[PDB]
């Protein structure tokens, strides 16, 4: 099934969530992303191999990356915020290969788009 | 439906499961102080069978089993009076060992207590 | 009826090749058909270890052990007799497994099994060339024993998935019975007679036989043993240098005492080189590929194993078609072009595995395995080749030599890709770093062992990310170790290009 991605808590420290959809294993799968106004699409917090977070350079102690198995969802937590950010702020899935989700490279759904304010 | 048996109190316990395959299921042991059913330890059916034991009692547990009565022996050092709880045998899970989940079978487990 | 016919056969003689080339597509079946039966014998007897693998390593063993010495045998002895009495043993070995004594005795069903067969593929290509004596001819009879000897590994999974679902374990030769008997009803009644007199045959020759026997199986035994342990232990390095030294020694009595067994004076003509070495990596090929293409199906598609071989076919299908074509383009474009081509096109085949499918989906792995099914095709080319410029003693002594460098081709890409793949599968795993958050220790064992332990190990334990982790590994290694193997092919492709000689061609013999 083609996996939807539905994001919220974007608006006026900050909580932003994804929800998750049709996948087995829904977990450790899904990353974030950000379109700045200046720049283009950039990587915020996703996932690596093995078990590592790649925190962005500007915002590698600010950001914070959480997942809970009940009810699939991926949250991100904002503090200390900057003159940058706002964006828009997607929610990625990772490139599904049969039914396991993983693969190294990069992501094929993208989620709604923008409304972070900051 | 199916069997389960019992053990002494010190020394250690050992259950029994009449029927059963666990050819892929999840066998395993619970425990509970008078809260939840944490659990100790648990075989998968693989190869030679996949063991997996708890974060407190690793070590201090041996668990195996015998294809030949579908036995659920177990034996164990350490015998602290702390774990003195409702112990339980229970299997036949689509995975998740050591986690109350979803079970179509369950035991009346034994009546255990250290003084 | 009569073993002994002059003038070779008339114009039905085609109907006889038929009669051969089915009834070696099932001799060709039959460890395959072991292979998927194994556990389940396992369940109903002892399988003790040990056992277990010599149950599966003992036919390969004797199959290329015992076939250099049975090719003399069958040349001094009569090769439609030889024939027979081959297949006949192995019709009788085969219903010998009703009797379910499970024990020793499944090791010297197979061993007999091995030596029967053993008689049986050397004998079957040197027939064709007795058969058949001209050149157009011939080459359209060896393309149909090309597709048979292949379709066979293909089409094994399915037939023993069919037979293993219904009846019961002790069937697995039971169908290979009425199948192989039906063929000497046959193989007595359309062959013809060679008996090679003995004019030129002297008394035979013990140390020759012995030291080729021995080197054969030292050298088989020796590369499983290095897949299987690693080159750390002295036993498997000790006994790889004893059986080069004695195949050096045999190759040093054949060449220059008279009458010999094998006379290693075709290697002085290119055309039986090219052939040759054509072969080996002919055959690489698919012993890499068929074995991690099924792993691959097996685990990412979540398919059974009978399922999972049926899902191969387009591999089969794609020799099919592209073998009867090949004398036919070979015949009008000289070899020269087109066995190199056939070679090319598995190596364009297995990269298209990398390069487009770095996530693989089934459809990109069809559209390789049709691909490599035309290199897979280019065999027939390949063994034409090598029976172009042959006198039929010589022949029926070179059969020897195909099927030899057919088998030591397809144990040495087993081993060493599959090697390979475990190395590569191991490396990107990576399990060393889900230690603190779970797997540690023995469970690590089994993440490393195969991507199936890995994902079960994962299912059970509730830590989720192995699962994905080892499946992301396994496919980056099947795609890695088929980038290798398309290197490989297209180094050897530039070789066999450059061995074989501008005016050669498969037609007009002289």
């Amino acid at each position: 099934m083609q996996v939807q991605l539905q994001e919220s808590g974007g608006g006026s420290s900050l909580r932003l969530s994804c929800a998750a959809s049709g996948y087995r294993y829904s977990d450790n799968c899904v990353g974030w992303f950000r379109q700045a106004p200046g720049r283009e699409r950039e990587a915020v917090a996703t996932y690596n191999s093995g078990s590592s977070t790649w925190y962005a350079d500007s915002v590698k102690g600010r950001f914070t990356i959480s997942q809970d198995s009940a009810k699939s969802t991926v949250y991100l937590q904002m503090n200390n915020l900057k003159p940058e950010d706002t964006a828009m702020y997607y929610c990625a899935g990772r490139n599904r290969l049969g039914s396991y989700c993983y693969m190294t490279g990069d992501f094929a759904y993208w989620g709604q788009g923008t409304q972070v304010t900051v | 439906v199916q069997l389960q048996e019992s053990g002494g109190g010190s020394l250690r316990l050992s259950c029994a499961a009449s029927g059963y395959t666990n050819s892929r299921k999840c066998m395993g042991w619970f425990r509970q102080i008078p809260k939840e059913r944490e659990g100790v330890a648990a075989i998968y059916g693989f190869g030679r069978g996949l063991i997996l034991y708890a974060d407190s009692v690793k070590g201090r547990f041996t668990i195996s089993q015998d294809n030949a009565k579908n036995t659920v022996y177990l034996q164990m050092n350490s015998l602290k009076p702390e774990d003195t709880a409702m112990y339980y045998c229970a299997a036949d899970s689509p995975g998740s060992c050591l986690s109350r989940s979803g079970y179509n079978y369950w035991g009346q487990g034994t009546q255990v207590t250290v003084s | 009826f009569t073993k002994t016919t002059d003038m070779m056969t008339s114009k039905k003689r085609w109907t006889a090749l038929v009669v051969l080339a089915v009834s070696l597509f099932v001799v060709t079946m039959d460890m395959t058909i072991l292979i998927m039966a194994l556990p389940e014998l396992v369940r109903e007897l002892e399988p003790s270890g040990t056992q277990q693998l010599w149950i599966v390593d003992i036919y390969s063993l004797v199959l290329a052990g015992f076939i250099i010495p049975l090719s003399a045998f069958a040349d001094k002895w009569g090769r439609k007799k030889a024939l027979l009495t081959g297949f006949a043993l192995f019709g009788l070995v085969s219903l010998a497994i009703f009797f379910a004594e499970s024990a020793e005795f499944v090791i010297a069903i197979r061993f007999l099994l091995g030596i029967a067969g053993a008689l049986i593929m050397p004998t079957t290509l040197s027939m064709i060339r007795v058969i058949f004596e001209n050149p157009k001819e011939r080459a359209t009879a060896l393309a149909v024993w090309s597709i048979a000897s292949s379709i066979g590994a293909v089409f094994g999974p399915i037939i023993g998935g069919a037979l293993l679902e219904q009846f019961s374990w002790h069937s697995a030769f039971l169908i290979n019975v009425p199948f192989a008997i039906i063929a000497v009803v046959a193989g007595l009644f359309l062959l013809p007679e060679s008996k090679l007199s003995k004019e030129k045959s002297h008394s035979w020759d013990i140390p020759s036989t012995i030291l080729s026997i021995a080197g054969m199986i030292g050298l088989v035994w020796s590369i499983k043993e290095f897949s299987k342990e690693g080159l750390a232990d002295i036993i498997p390095w000790v006994v790889i240098v004893l059986a080069i030294t004695m195949i050096v020694i045999f190759v040093k009595r054949n060449l220059s005492s008279s009458d010999p067994m094998l006379d290693v004076r075709l290697f002085k003509k290119r055309s039986f080189s090219a052939g040759t070495i054509a072969a080996f990596m002919t055959m690489f090929a698919m012993a890499s590929v068929l074995l991690l293409a099924s792993q691959w199906l097996q685990v990412v598609e979540e398919l059974s194993p009978f399922k999972a071989g049926l899902y191969l076919l387009p591999m089969a299908i794609g020799d099919m078609v592209f073998a009867p074509i090949a004398p036919g383009l070979a015949a009008r474009f000289g070899p020269k072009i087109v066995l190199p081509s056939g070679i090319g096109i598995a190596a364009i085949g297995m990269f298209i595995m990398y390069f487009f499918g770095h996530p693989l989906s089934y459809s990109t792995m069809a559209l390789a395995l049709i691909l490599v099914g035309a290199g897979m095709a280019s065999l027939a080319v390949a063994s034409a080749l090598i029976m172009l410029e042959t006198p039929t003693s010589k022949a029926g002594n070179a059969a020897a030599v195909e099927e030899s460098m057919y088998n030591l081709g397809n144990v040495f890409g087993v081993a060493v890709l599959g090697s390979l793949s475990s190395m590569l599968y191991r490396v990107f795993l990576d399990i060393s770093s889900f230690s603190s958050k779970g797997i540690v220790g023995d469970l690590a064992h089994v993440a490393e062992e195969s991507v199936v332990g890995a994902v079960e190990v994962a299912k059970a334990t509730g830590i989720k990310q192995l699962a994905n982790e080892a499946v992301t590994s396994f496919n980056d290694a099947f795609v890695a170790t088929a980038l290798v193997g398309g290197i490989i092919m297209i180094i050897i492709s530039i070789v066999v290009y450059l061995l074989i000689p501008k005016s050669l061609d498969i037609t007009k013999q002289k």
